[PDB]
RNA sequence: AAACUCCAUAUAUAUAAUUUUAAUUAUAUAUAAUUUUAUAUUAUUUAAUAUAAAGAAAGGAAUUAAGACAAAUCAUAAUGAUCCUUAUAAUAUGGGUAAUAGACGUGCUAUAAUAAAAUGAUAAUAAAAUUAUAUAAAAUAUAUUUAAUUAUAUUUAAUUAAUAAUAUAAAACAUUUUAAUUUUUAAUAUAUUUUUUUAUUAUAAAUAUGAAUUAUAAUCUGAAAUUCGAUUAUAUGAAA
RNA sequence: AUAUAUUUUAGUAAUAGAUAAAAAUAUGUACAGUAAAAUUGUAAGGAAAACAAUAAUAACUUUCUC
């Protein structure tokens, strides 16, 4: 069917592939989703501020 | 591609182990008894039935001999060789011999006669034919902790069995024990029920002690106990014998290796040490008439040790451990070993042997028919090297030249 | 000198000048043992015919110089 | 002639359902030539590595600042610089 | 029957000799040393070994540098030889005899198995 | 051609203060045989066979003619002719003569039990020959817990030799072991085959043959061992 | 730590992006995008394999900020 070299190539391919290695989707509650949004938005704002500070300097 | 009946072994083995003694003439010969040696002083003599039974168990009759030639193994009594030795054994205060001589002269045969005598005179016999088995490394062994030496619990078991069977039980069970003895049980029966076997002082017997069956690690302990018991008892004589003692003398270090890869010393073993102790004035038997009879074999190596031990050569200190072990010599000197040289056959003895062989029908046709008898005897004597019995026998039977 | 005692084989060379300034050492020795004192020096070892350029790595330290200048040409057969 | 792995029918990733390849990675500590440790994410399972030949001991990256081993071992009694000076006559070349 | 460290063994095969025959890293002396360490009588047979004894032998083998690891060392050495522009390495590459031999005639064994990947 | 010759043989004589001893020898000189005699049985006085009595009496080496093969050699050496004379003459450093597809001779080692391996110190039994460009004994040390063996190192005792050393000859013969071989082992009993027997249980085409090939470590010679030498050890264990 | 039973995993295989000029379904429809050449480079790579880069932001919307 397959050689040892062929097997090892398949294994190598698998290492890179998403076949049966990836978890379930990250589902959130609505409150949790909001909390996440507020975390991300604030962070983004902070990053923008920092960029402006550096740019201004 | 082999059947039960067919001979698969090599020659010497075949002659020992395939019963070609079957097809042989029955011979009504006289019986070996020391009390009636005057009757049969220079004649061929078959052993008694009891003696035979004992002797076979001990391991007196050996493979390279021509015991296949007759119905059963046979010897003749000799005034110069065997009778004199017996007298010495009877008379001497020490009673401690080493049977020396040239290869094939009849040391074993002398040992067998001594055993037979002991059997007749109500004595226990601890025979160690072929120490090569315990000395060379071809069976299991283990370092005992209580006894500071290496035990060998396959050989030991066999030796115990031989002791049990060679000797009659009435003589052996006349001995009460000095101490009590605990042993590990190793029966198929009563394994879970009886974890230990106990022998009491007065109630139990030496026979019972011998019949004990333990695990390998207690076998050496059992052996030690038995020896001690035999040393203590004064009711029966104990004949210790070791044939091919030459091997023991020469093979100072065994083939066994301890935890670190180096050879174990003979005196660091159980059996060899025990044997040495018996030889020397150390494990002294309580009874008189209790002898040690050692025997050299021409098979084995020769070196300076045994001559130095005896009154032969002055002690050269520079010769190597391989060719001269001084400890063994010292041990031999400690237990006063008086050596016994086996003399070669006289003309008359040779003639008598030849006559016996003729009666049994071993002689060839060219020897018997068309030949003077005296001349034939003289030729036989010449070819043996003036009465080496084995050589003579070989010339008679195994020549075909 | 092969035997560990008495070794190792030493020959006179223009070593120090090579060390100071990268001038290759044209050896016609071929039986001088390589040493730790010349790793990373350019040698031009004789081949019988033509001197062979070699840069001595740390793997060469035990060996002779002539071991890295192969004298005979690689054998072939003219299939006629 | 051409060595290949022959393809099976491809699995249909639906539009929107495609997920990004987040490979399994460990936080790995690299101690460089000197004792400066640096954390890097790595796919091979080894929490700690210490490096021998780095930029922090290479002369190009800081200008201002086992055959050989075997040889050293078995020519140790002689102790083999002074030896160089002794065995370096630069006349013959 | 009596398996030990993967290698199969017929019964009645004297232990040290059997070990020498099978395992790549060990010869006569090494096998004897192992036996001494474990405490088997010389000329003990493979069938006589109990399970704990077998386990102890296996452990001893694992402690020793043997079998595949030993083979790999030899391979590594020849790879090293090849790496430097060495004569020996060149001989190994070309499947000729390495040890200063003649090859006008009789160099067949060398041709057969003087590879960089030696053992098999 | 044979014979005389040499070696070897048998005998005699001489010599050797029988510590240079081996007199069971060595070496000079002889003698001895290409053996002799007789009875018979076949073929024609003889010649082969047989028998007998007398003897130690039986080999090997050197010598290989004339001619021939335009056999081999100008690379042992020499010489004719011819060619080279800053080169075809002379010296040094390295390399080569040891290259490897196939092929061909000679050998060596093998493919195991009418045959291989361990061992054998009152050291089983030889001959011939070498040792001032040397032979190297005993003994110590390491490989190696005993020691022996084998191999090196350490250091030279003896003798330049019938005196000492190379050198305890080896097969032989003897005990032990030996896979293929459940033709054995080991647990039990068993017994007048006990270094063994029987019973019942478990023991399931290159080895415990061979030594090519290779890896590493040491040693030896030499100033130097890479191409390109010889040992020893630990592994490797083709083919057959 | 280990034994048995009952399960669960390991068949290890590529696209992860509405993919966009390597090759492959050549007719429908829906959504989206832009090619090529030449030039400058870069491990084997060389005139010729692959990958990268190579026109202009006025005005507008949102975000942060002086
Ligand atoms: N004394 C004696 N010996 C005999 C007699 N019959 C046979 N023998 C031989 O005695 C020999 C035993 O001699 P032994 O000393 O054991 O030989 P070793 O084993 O080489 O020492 C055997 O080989 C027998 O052939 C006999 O009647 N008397
Ligand atoms: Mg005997
Ligand atoms: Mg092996
Ligand atoms: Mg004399
Ligand atoms: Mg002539
Ligand atoms: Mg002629
Ligand atoms: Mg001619
Ligand atoms: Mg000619
Ligand atoms: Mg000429
Ligand atoms: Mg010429
Ligand atoms: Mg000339
Ligand atoms: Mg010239
Ligand atoms: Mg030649
Ligand atoms: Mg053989
Ligand atoms: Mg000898
Ligand atoms: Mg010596
Ligand atoms: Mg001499
Ligand atoms: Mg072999
Ligand atoms: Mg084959």
């Amino acid at each position: 069917s397959l050689s040892p070299l062929a097997q090892r190539v398949v294994t190598q391919l698998s290492v890179m592939s998403a076949s049966r290695k990836q978890p379930k989707l990250l589902k959130l509650a609505r409150e949790d989703l909001i909390k996440h949004q507020t975390i991300e938005k604030c962070w983004s704002i902070y990053q923008q501020q920092q960029r402006e500070r550096r740019n201004l300097q | 591609r082999v059947t039960p009946g067919s001979l698969y072994k090599n020659w010497t083995n075949t002659t020992h182990t395939a019963q070609l003694q079957q097809t042989a003439v029955p011979l009504a010969l006289p019986i070996f008894n020391f009390d009636d040696i005057s009757k049969t002083l220079n004649k061929v003599v078959s052993y008694s039935n009891k003696q035979y039974k004992s002797l076979h168990h001990l391991g007196s009759f050996k493979k390279s001999q021509f015991n296949e030639l007759f119905q059963k193994p046979v010897c003749l009594v000799r005034e110069d060789a065997t009778n004199s030795f017996l007298k010495k054994l009877v008379s001497h205060p020490v009673k401690k011999f080493i049977i020396t001589g040239e290869p094939g002269v009849g040391k074993t045969v002398l040992l067998s006669q001594a055993h037979a005598y002991a059997v007749d005179s109500k004595q226990i016999i601890i025979n160690i034919s072929y120490p090569e088995l315990f000395l060379n490394g071809r069976n299991d062994f283990s370092y005992d902790d209580d006894l500071k030496l290496f035990i060998q619990p396959m050989y030991l078991k066999k030796l115990i069995r031989k002791i049990l069977k060679a000797n009659d039980p009435a003589l052996l069970k006349s001995i009460e024990l000095s101490k009590d003895y605990k042993f590990s049980n190793a029966n198929p029966k009563n394994a879970s029920v009886k974890p230990f076997v106990t022998l009491n002082k007065t109630k139990n017997t030496v026979l019972d002690l011998l019949s004990v069956m333990t695990h390998p690690h207690n076998r050496g302990k059992l052996m030690k106990a038995i020896i001690d018991e035999l040393s203590v008892q004064s009711k029966v004589p104990i004949m210790f014998t070791v044939d091919n003692f030459s091997k023991v003398l020469t093979t100072a270090y065994s083939a066994y290796r301890n935890t670190e890869n180096k050879q174990i010393y003979s005196l660091d073993l159980q059996m060899g040490k025990l044997m040495m102790d018996i030889i020397s004035g150390e494990t002294k038997f309580a009874n008189g008439e209790s002898s040690t009879i050692l025997a050299i074999s021409g098979v084995d190596r020769t070196n300076k040790t045994l001559p130095v031990a005896l009154g032969k050569i002055p002690v050269d200190p520079y010769v190597t451990r391989y060719h001269y072990e001084p400890k063994f010599v010292e041990l031999l000197q400690k237990g006063n070993v008086t050596e016994f040289e086996v003399p070669k056959l006289n003309k008359q003895e040779v003639n008598e042997l030849i006559d016996y062989y003729k009666q049994s029908n071993v002689l060839l046709d060219k020897d018997i028919t068309g030949k003077k008898w005296e001349n034939l005897i003289d030729e036989k004597y010449f070819l043996s090297g003036n009465g080496n019995p084995r050589e003579l026998l070989k010339s008679l039977v195994l020549s075909h030249r | 000198s092969r035997s560990v005692w008495k070794g190792p084989n030493i020959v006179p060379l223009p070593i120090r000048e090579a060390m100071t300034k990268g001038t290759p050492i044209r050896t016609n020795a071929r039986a001088a043992t390589i040493l730790p004192q010349f790793v990373g020096l350019k040698f031009q070892i004789h081949n019988g015919k033509e001197y062979v350029p070699i840069e001595i790595s740390e793997d060469m330290v035990g060996h002779k110089l002539g071991e890295f200048a192969p004298t005979r040409k690689r054998f072939s057969y003219t299939q006629t | 002639t051409r060595i290949t792995l022959p393809r099976r029918p491809a699995k249909k990733i639906q539009l929107g359902k495609s997920r990004p390849a987040i490979y399994h990675q460990f936080n790995v500590k690299m101690e460089l030539s000197d004792g400066s440790v640096v954390i890097r994410r790595s796919q091979y399972p080894k929490g700690e590595i210490r490096l021998i030949q780095d930029q922090r001991n290479n002369p190009l990256w800081n200008p201002s600042r086992g055959s050989l081993d075997r040889f050293n071992k078995r020519y140790s009694s002689l102790f083999s610089t002074v030896e160089l000076s002794e065995e370096n006559k630069k006349k013959t070349q | 029957v009596v398996h030990i460290l993967g290698k199969g063994f017929k019964g009645k095969e004297v232990i040290k000799i059997a070990l020498a025959s099978k395992f790549y890293g060990i010869g006569k002396t090494t096998a004897e040393k192992i036996c001494s360490k474990l405490g088997f009588y010389p000329w003990m047979r493979m069938h006589q070994l109990s399970e704990p004894q077998i386990m102890s032998i296996a452990s001893e083998l694992s402690t020793m540098t043997i079998e595949g690891d030993a083979r790999a060392i030899v391979k590594d050495n020849i790879a090293l030889k090849r790496k430097i522009g060495s004569y020996s390495g060149m001989r190994h590459t070309l499947h000729l005899p390495v040890r200063g031999q003649h090859t006008r005639n009789n160099a067949k064994t060398a041709r057969k198995l003087n590879k960089i990947d030696r053992r098999g």
